Order: C-alpha cells, then structure tokens, then sequence
C-alpha cells in the first residue's frame, strides 16, 4: 500500500528473476487513463436532511446526479442504500437540491 | 639531504590527504542514508496519505 | 603537495598512482550528491501552476505559495529559512541544480497536491475541490466525512492559526 | 555541439475550480523492471605472499 515503493501506480503483484549478482523485479501496476469533466457537490439536501455517500462521490453530466466509485467511472442512481444521513442542510457549504 | 626532507614533507601531507578523503567517504555514506530516507518520506507522505 | 616545484614532483613520481586513486573517489562523491538531489526532488513529470483566483474553502496558503515580488520567487517561509542559516589547490564545484530550479520543483509539487490530491503521483493530475479532498483524508483515518463538512470553518481557522504560529516560531 | 539550459519538464495549469472533478474511464496495466545488486565476488588476499 505504501506509495511508489514498488511500481509507479497502484501495485498488483511482482515477479522475481535472478541475475549474476543481484535480483530483478517485474512490478505489475494499474494506471488509469481517459479522464473526463464533471460537476460535483459534497452533499445532497432532501426533505431538509443532508445525505452523504457511503463509498463514492456525487457527479453530474449536466442534468442528472449520480454516485460513482472514485477510481473508475460507473454511474449509479442515488438510492437510500448507498447514502447516509447526518443533520439538516443548513450548515454545509455546497449542498445542492435533488 | 634535501630529498630526505622533501620525503618527510611528502609522506606527512600524503597521510593528511588520505585521512581527509576517508572522512569524506564516511560522511558521504551518512548523507546518502539521510537522502534515501528523505526521498521515501517525500514519496509516501507528500504524494499520499500514510 | 609540491606547491609548483619540479624536484618535489620527481620525488613524488616514484610513489605510483596514488593521486589517480584519490581523485577517483571525490568524483564518485560529487556524482552521488547530484543524484541525491535529483532523486529527492524530481518526483514529478510536469510542472504545475496554481490558478490566479484562490478560494480553497477558507484555507489560506499565502505564506506557502511563492511570491512573485521577490526575484527568486521563493515563498515567505523559504525566505526566512534562507535568511536564518549562515585557495590552495582545492576547488568547490557548483551544484547542477540552481536554487531557483529547486524552488520551481517545490512549487510544482505543492500546487499539484493542492489541486489534484494524490492522483497526480500515480497517473495524470485530476482536479478535485479542496474541501472534498480533506473529506477523503478524514475518511482515511477512520473519522467519517460528515465531521469535516459540519466543522469546516473551525477547521480552517485552526489550520490558519497553526500556520501563523509556525511562522512566528521560525 | 550545443550548450543550453536544462528544461525541468512540461508546463500545464490544471483547471482548478470549486465544483469540478475528473474521473478516469479506462485503465492500462504496466510491467516495469527494477534491478538491485545483492552480492559481490568473495576475494581472499594473503599477507605474506603479497
Ligand atoms: C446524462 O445522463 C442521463 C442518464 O443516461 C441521460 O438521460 C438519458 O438520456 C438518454 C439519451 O437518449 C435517454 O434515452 C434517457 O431516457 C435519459 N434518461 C431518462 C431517465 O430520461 C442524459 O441525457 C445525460 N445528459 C447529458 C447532457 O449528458
Ligand atoms: C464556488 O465558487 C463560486 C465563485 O463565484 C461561488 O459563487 C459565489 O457564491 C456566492 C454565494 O453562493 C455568491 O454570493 C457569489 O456571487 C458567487 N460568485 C459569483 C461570481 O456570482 C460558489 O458559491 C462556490 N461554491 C462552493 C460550493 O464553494
Ligand atoms: C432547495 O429547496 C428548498 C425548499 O424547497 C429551498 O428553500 C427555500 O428557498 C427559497 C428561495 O431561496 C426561500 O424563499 C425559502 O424560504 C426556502 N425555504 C423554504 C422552506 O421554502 C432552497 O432554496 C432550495 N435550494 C436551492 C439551492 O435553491
Ligand atoms: C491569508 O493570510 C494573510 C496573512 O499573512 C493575509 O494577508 C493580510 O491581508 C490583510 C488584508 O487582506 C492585510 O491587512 C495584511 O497586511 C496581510 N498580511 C500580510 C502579511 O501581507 C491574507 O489576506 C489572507 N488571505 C485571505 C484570502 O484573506
Ligand atoms: C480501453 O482501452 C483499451 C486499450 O486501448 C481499448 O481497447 C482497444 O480498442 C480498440 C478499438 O476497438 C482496438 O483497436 C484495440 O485493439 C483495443 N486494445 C486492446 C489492447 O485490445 C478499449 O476499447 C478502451 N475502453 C473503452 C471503454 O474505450
Ligand atoms: C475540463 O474543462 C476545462 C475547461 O473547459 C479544460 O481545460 C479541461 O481540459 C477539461 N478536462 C479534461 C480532462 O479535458
């Protein structure tokens, strides 16, 4: 888990090979690509309450709002099963109505 | 005997120079260890949460 | 050793190649130093810059970002650090990386980590609003992200007070 | 043979805002090497013979 210890990226595994007076590691790493642009918001008001995402992040393509995992685009509808509530939408800076 | 005196000077300064070089080598080893530590710290605490 | 004398040189001749061996080590030391600096600082592929308008949810980095006013473009803290700290056949070689370049590396690193987070160390930098980066960083250590959003102002003021205190202490 | 000033790298200004994020949509897998010495030849030198 420690960053850049073995492989520049997210580590998956490694393989050893011998060499006359030393060792050679082959590091297998995961690297993301093909970015995109979206509009975000830290929380969602609903009925006064303020929902936050369990694991993921809120995004929008301009018209609708979705929750995705952070490291790979995969939109999903926002349901009560992937969000949790804490308080009312009056102290957070950046809530959006939905 | 001038060459004898020159020989004395030469060996003395040779010893001094060699001692200087050896101290430099030891200190360089210390600094290299510290630099490796710094690189690790800066790659693991700056570029990500530890 | 000889101080520009011929007979001394002739006498020194019969000692073999001590001086080649000696001078072969100092070169290794110098190359080692340059490699040390390069591998410590040159951790990034590109050079990032911060946007002109700066609204990081209330956090105040003015003491840390470089100041264009000074010629060296070093920040206030770097300037304090630089202010505080203090031939006969020997030579001192200049380092390969001048201090301005080192400052540029530090500025690139710091702008990247302000804007992108950790993502710029793995692939390409991805922008992320600073508040919901601190939210992820709380979520990293166990505290849910709710806490940050409900105490943003206090957290920002505490950070600013801490940075001012460190400024005065230095 | 030319002499010039070293270039630290490229120059990009990441488009920071306060309500915009970037999310990757694809991935790649990279295999890279790393070489580390672990040993050197064992050598013995006699005093008297030398
Ligand atoms: C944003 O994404 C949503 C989700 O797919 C899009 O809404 C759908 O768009 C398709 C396009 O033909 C329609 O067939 C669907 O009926 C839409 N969904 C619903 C529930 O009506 C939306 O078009 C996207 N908008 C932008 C600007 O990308
Ligand atoms: C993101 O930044 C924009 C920058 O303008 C903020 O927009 C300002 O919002 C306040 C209060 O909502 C208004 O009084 C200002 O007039 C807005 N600016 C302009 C130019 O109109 C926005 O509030 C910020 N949002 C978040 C979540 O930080
Ligand atoms: C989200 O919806 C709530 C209620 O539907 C809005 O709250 C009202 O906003 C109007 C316009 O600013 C005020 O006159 C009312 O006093 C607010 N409260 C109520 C109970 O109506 C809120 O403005 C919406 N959010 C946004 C960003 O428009
Ligand atoms: C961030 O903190 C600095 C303090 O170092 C603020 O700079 C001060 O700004 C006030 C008015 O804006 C001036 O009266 C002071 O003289 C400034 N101090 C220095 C040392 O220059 C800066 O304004 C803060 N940032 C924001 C956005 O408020
Ligand atoms: C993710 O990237 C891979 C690698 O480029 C894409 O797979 C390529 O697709 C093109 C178009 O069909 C082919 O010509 C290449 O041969 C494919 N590469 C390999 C290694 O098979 C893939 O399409 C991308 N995913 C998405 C959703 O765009
Ligand atoms: C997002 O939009 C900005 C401004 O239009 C642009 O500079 C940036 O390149 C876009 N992001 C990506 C990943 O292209």
């Amino acid at each position: 888990k420690r960053v850049d210890f073995c492989g520049k990226g997210y580590h998956l595994m490694s393989f050893p090979q011998s060499a006359p007076h030393g060792v050679v590691f082959l590091h297998v790493t995961y690297v993301p690509a093909q970015e995109k642009n979206f509009t975000t918001a830290p929380a969602i008001c609903h009925d006064g309450k303020a929902h936050f995402p369990r694991e993921g992040v809120f995004v929008s393509n301009g018209t609708h709002w979705f929750v995705t995992q952070r490291n790979f685009y995969e939109p999903q509808i926002i349901t009560t099963d992937n969000t949790f509530v804490s308080g009312n939408c009056d102290v957070v800076i950046g809530i959006v109505n939905n | 005997e001038a060459e004898v005196q020159i020989d004395r000077l030469i060996t003395g300064r040779l010893q001094s120079l060699q001692t200087y070089v050896t101290q430099q080598l030891i200190r360089a080893a210390e600094i290299r260890a510290s630099a490796n530590l710094a690189a690790i710290k800066m790659s693991e605490c700056v570029l990500g949460q530890s | 050793i000889c101080g520009d004398s011929t007979e001394c040189s002739n006498l020194l001749l019969q000692y073999g190649s001590f001086c080649t061996q000696l001078n072969r080590a100092l070169t290794g030391i110098a190359v080692e130093q340059d490699k040390n600096t390069q591998e410590v600082f040159a951790q990034v592929k590109q050079i990032y810059k911060t946007p002109p308008i700066k609204d990081f949810g209330g956090f105040n980095f003015s003491q840390i970002l470089p100041d264009p006013s000074k010629p060296s473009k070093r920040s206030f803290i770097e300037d304090l650090l630089f202010n505080k700290v203090t031939f006969n056949g020997l030579t001192v070689l200049p380092p390969l990386l001048t201090d301005e370049m080192i400052a540029q590396y530090t500025s690139a690193l710091l702008a990247g980590t302000i804007t992108s987070g950790w993502t710029f160390g793995a692939g390409a930098a991805l922008q992320i609003p600073f508040a919901m980066q601190m939210a992820y960083r709380f979520n990293g250590i166990g505290v849910t992200q709710n806490v940050l959003y409900e105490n943003q102002k206090l957290i920002a003021n505490q950070f600013n007070s801490a940075i001012g205190k460190i400024q005065d202490s230095l | 043979i030319i002499a010039y000033t070293m270039s630290l790298g490229a120059e990009n200004s990441v488009a920071y805002s306060n309500n915009s994020i970037a999310i990757p949509t694809n991935f790649t897998i990279s295999v890279t090497t790393e070489i580390l010495p672990v040993s050197m030849t064992k050598t013995s030198v006699d005093c008297t013979m030398y």
